[PDB]
RNA sequence: GGCGAGCCCGAGGGGCUCUCGCUUCUGGCGCCAAGCGCCCGCCCGGCCGGGCGCGACCCGCUCCGGGGACAGUGCCAGGU
RNA sequence: CUGUUUAAUUAAAACAAAGCAUCGCGAAGGCCCGCGGCGGGUGUUGACGCGAUGUGAUUUCUGCCCAGUGCUCUGAAUGU
RNA sequence: AGCGCCGUUCCGAAGGGACGGGCGAUGGCCUCCGUUGCCCUCGGCCGAUCGAAAGGGAGUCGGGUUCAGAUCCCCGAAUC
């Protein structure tokens, strides 16, 4: 009869993201004439650590092509850039690490990251630390571009959206074991209040469909369909196949 | 003269900043501007019924001005001179002791109701209509009624311009009923050109369908496609 | 007519000054906090008399709505004496007590002898 | 006069000449606020048969409600 | 517009078809115009103080893109 | 293991823990809040991320059963 | 339905102020300046407002004084 923990997550009362010490949203520059009919050069001031994120944030200063003012943007620092390196943003920019340019111009097999789903989405895909997307196809007519995302999915996107070249800095971040609960607590304290993660079979039937019984067992098939109501989707959600995997999943 | 040199500024991609341009095509207009602007584009895109296509097709700048100069002689009598003539009437009546010392002056009739009650009884020699009316339904029925009654009807541009003669802000229609003996010929000379333009072509106007015009950005692309296809066929 | 910026703002229009055809109130109200209503009565306590001769300052129980400038003006208008400074405090009972220091040329003893307190 | 004509024309509001006008006016009113002031009634005959007279003191408001 | 590249015909040249302008060795600066051609009032055909255009091209019916008669919305019906 | 636990009968073998596995989701999305809006949390987020479960330092082991109950996928050949 | 609620930059004509120049009027010893009305040019709020007697926040110290006050009152010495 009581709302479960996974159901209380959507209320946003105490489960809000700790966004106090966040430096800024990681987004690219706005598409304009100086970007679609040439390129502009900017200077990287410094890279900083964003709490709750493994990818560093590089501050880049560009010169406004219309007003006398310097524009500061926060990009995702690709691995292999240093303070003082000139970063070029535009259509006819040279293919180098750090420079952003539309995917319709780069050749096949280009390892890029921080791209956009739609032209103007301003850097939404492949933003985690050490991830990249691989361009595999091109279409001159009916402009489309096939990319392979870090999840292995091959998605077709527009040929006008941009992507910075290179892999995100901070790779291999998951190779280190947390090695104790204190480091996990300090990690999740900057992200959000979701760490304790009490098992469902430990509590009572009032707070979870799995709790109860004199023996700490589930009693019901953990595989639950997609049509289950709120507060009922627990355990595996529409598990098409369970158990230890045998090779590659190869699912589209 | 010794040192008067030129400083050519390069306004390209990244040499110098861009100067101040018109930017009228990209300025963010208010909501009441954006609503009243795209209404014309909608009227041009949608296939308007043949009952609206009667309007937006009016007299040229010559015959309309001629009709206005003709109507300027039979304008409705203003309130100032109305009070003047009503004050003079009671005086000259006691002076001369006459029944009707002033002949009824021929004047045009204003108002859609008056125009309709005149054309239904066949009392109007001519009808002139405005097209800047916002609710078109108050006017769509009039051209068919004049076609059925056989009277000459003509549409003109500007309800305010139609309006100024009647001394009011907005006037929909005006009916000519009585014309002087010396302007009868000038009126009959133009009713013929009005009949051959509107009355005799009523079937073609009713069968004509306007609108259905795409934007230039959508016409240029289809022109490119048809050119590339013609260059492939031959 | 050139639009230097793509942002449309409200045009600076003319605003007429408020010219009332008739006053909403017939006559202005009388200032109740006058010079005689600012101060009420001096204190005759031993602590107040100690400040008379040893400090050349007077003690006055005044209204709570009066500030230092109003107290100074009321004293100058009522007793025709100069004022150095005024220290006001709200008593725990709700009244306001003001220590008003006279100028060195004036003596508090003669002011006290002239106005009641000795 | 003409109000009878306008009434008998508005009665058949499923023809093309009336459907086009209704659709254009619905689109125009969709962009405006939920409540605003129409300076003149869109249906003069319908306002007259309800009690609206063309004189000072009578106001016309246009307001939209959620269907359902 | 050739300070440019052309596949071609061709003696000078032409445009059937086209790429398009000028920021990539460097932790610097870059705005509120130089010039040119005209229009006024003041010093006898001069100085000073101002105005317009080109610089910075023209025309047009959506601010620019991506979907789109679908998605979503209201009502009803059947599953869970 | 350190840590937490029934204020006022329990301090534990219980809970939690790193670690080990599995499931859904490429944003017109996944999991939820909400009487209402293309309203809100995750999200100043983008698969080294988010959301939902099981087991519970390290080492070695992870046996056999899809019949049933659950989950998932397919062809308007095929019944209701 | 509604007391109203969600929403805080979203779908808003959401800058009422100033540097300077020009026209016009007014006042002070109309020599010279201070204002008012109008015109031109320029001017992103990161959206009103509230939110800390431990956060940020310019500037007072020494001696003496009462039955109850002290960086507050007096003397003397400074400062914003
Ligand atoms: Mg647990
Ligand atoms: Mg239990
Ligand atoms: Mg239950
Ligand atoms: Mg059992
Ligand atoms: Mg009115
Ligand atoms: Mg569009
Ligand atoms: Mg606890
Ligand atoms: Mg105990
Ligand atoms: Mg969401
Ligand atoms: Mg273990
Ligand atoms: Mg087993
Ligand atoms: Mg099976
Ligand atoms: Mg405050
Ligand atoms: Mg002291
Ligand atoms: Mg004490």
């Amino acid at each position: 009869g009581r709302v479960i923990r996974g159901q209380r997550k959507g209320a946003g009362s105490v489960f809000r993201a700790h966004v106090k010490h966040r430096k800024g949203a990681a987004r690219l520059r706005a598409v304009d004439f100086a970007e679609r009919h040439g390129y502009i050069k900017g200077i990287v001031k410094d890279i900083i650590h964003d709490p709750g994120r493994g990818a560093p944030l590089a501050k880049v200063v560009f010169r406004d092509p219309y007003r006398f003012k310097k524009r500061t943007e926060l990009f995702i620092a690709a691995e292999g850039i240093h303070t003082g390196q000139f970063v070029y943003c535009g259509k006819k920019a040279q293919l180098n690490i750090g420079n952003v340019l539309p995917v319709g111009t780069m050749p096949e097999g280009t390892i890029v990251c921080c791209l956009e789903e739609k032209p103007g989405d301003r850097g939404k895909l492949a933003r985690a630390s050490g991830n990249y997307a691989t361009v595999i196809s091109h279409n001159p007519e009916t402009k489309k571009t096939r990319v392979k995302l870090p999840s292995g999915s091959k998605k077709v996107i527009s040929s006008a959206n941009r992507a910075v070249v290179g892999v995100v800095a901070g790779g291999g971040r998951i190779d280190k074991p947390i090695l104790k609960a204190g480091r996990a607590y300090h990690k999740y304290k900057a992200k959000r209040n979701c760490w304790p993660r009490v098992r469902g079979v430990a509590m009572n039937p009032v707070e979870h469909p799995f709790g109860g019984g004199n023996h700490q067992h589930i009693g019901k098939p953990s595989t639950i369909r997609r049509d289950a109501p709120a507060g009922r989707k627990v355990g595996l959600i529409a598990a098409r196949r369970t158990g230890r995997l045998r090779g590659t999943k190869t699912v589209q | 003269n010794p040192l008067f040199e030129k400083r050519p500024k390069n306004f390209g991609i990244g040499q110098d900043i861009q100067p101040k341009r018109d930017l009228t095509r990209f300025v963010k207009w208010p909501r009441y501007i954006r609503l009243q602007r795209q209404r014309a584009i909608l009227y041009k895109r949608l296939k308007v019924p043949p009952a609206i296509n009667q309007f937006t097709q009016a007299l040229d700048r010559q015959t309309a001005t001629q009709l206005l100069k003709l109507a300027h002689k039979y304008r409705p009598e203003t309130k100032q001179e109305k009070k003047q003539r009503l004050l003079a009437r009671a005086e000259k009546k006691a002076a001369g002791k006459g029944d009707v010392p002033t002949k009824r002056p021929p004047v045009l009739r204003a108002g859609v109701n008056t125009v309709t009650t005149l054309v239904e009884n066949k009392k109007a020699q001519l009808v002139v209509i405005a097209h800047d009316v916002d609710p078109i339904e108050l006017v769509v029925f009039l051209p068919a009624l004049c076609r059925k009654m056989g009277v000459p009807y003509c549409i003109i541009k500007g309800k305010a311009r139609l309006g100024h003669l009647v001394h009011r802000k907005t006037c929909t229609t005006v009916a000519f009923t009585q014309v002087n003996s010396e302007d009868k010929g000038a009126l009959a000379k133009l009713v013929e050109a009005i009949r051959t333009n509107y009355n005799d072509r009523y079937d073609e106007i009713r069968r004509h369908w306007g609108g259905n015009v795409l934007g230039p950005k959508s016409v240029a692309r289809i022109a490119k496609l048809e050119k590339a296809k013609a260059k492939e066929l031959a | 007519k050139i639009r230097t910026s793509p942002t449309f703002r409200r045009p600076k229009t003319l605003r007429l000054r408020r010219q009332p055809k008739y006053p909403r109130k017939s006559a202005p109200r009388r200032n109740k906090l006058d010079h005689y209503a600012i101060i009420k009565f001096p204190l005759t306590t031993e602590s107040a008399m100690k400040k008379i001769e040893d400090n050349n300052t007077l003690v006055f129980i005044v209204d709570v709505k009066a500030n230092k400038h109003q107290i100074k003006q009321a004293v100058k208008k009522l007793y025709d004496i100069d004022v150095a400074k005024v220290n006001t405090l709200i008593r725990p009972d709700g009244e306001k007590k003001a220590y008003v220091r006279l100028a060195p040329d004036y003596d508090a003893l003669d002011v006290a002898n002239k106005i009641g307190i000795i | 006069g003409a109000y009878k004509y306008i009434q008998e024309l508005w009665r058949k509001k499923q023809s093309d000449v009336m459907r086009f006008l209704l659709r254009v006016r619905c689109w125009q009113y969709r962009q405006l606020s939920a409540l605003h002031r129409a300076p003149r009634p869109t249906r003069p005959d319908k306002a007259r048969r309800l009690g609206y007279k063309a004189k000072q003191g009578y106001v016309i408001y246009r307001i939209r409600v959620r269907r359902g």
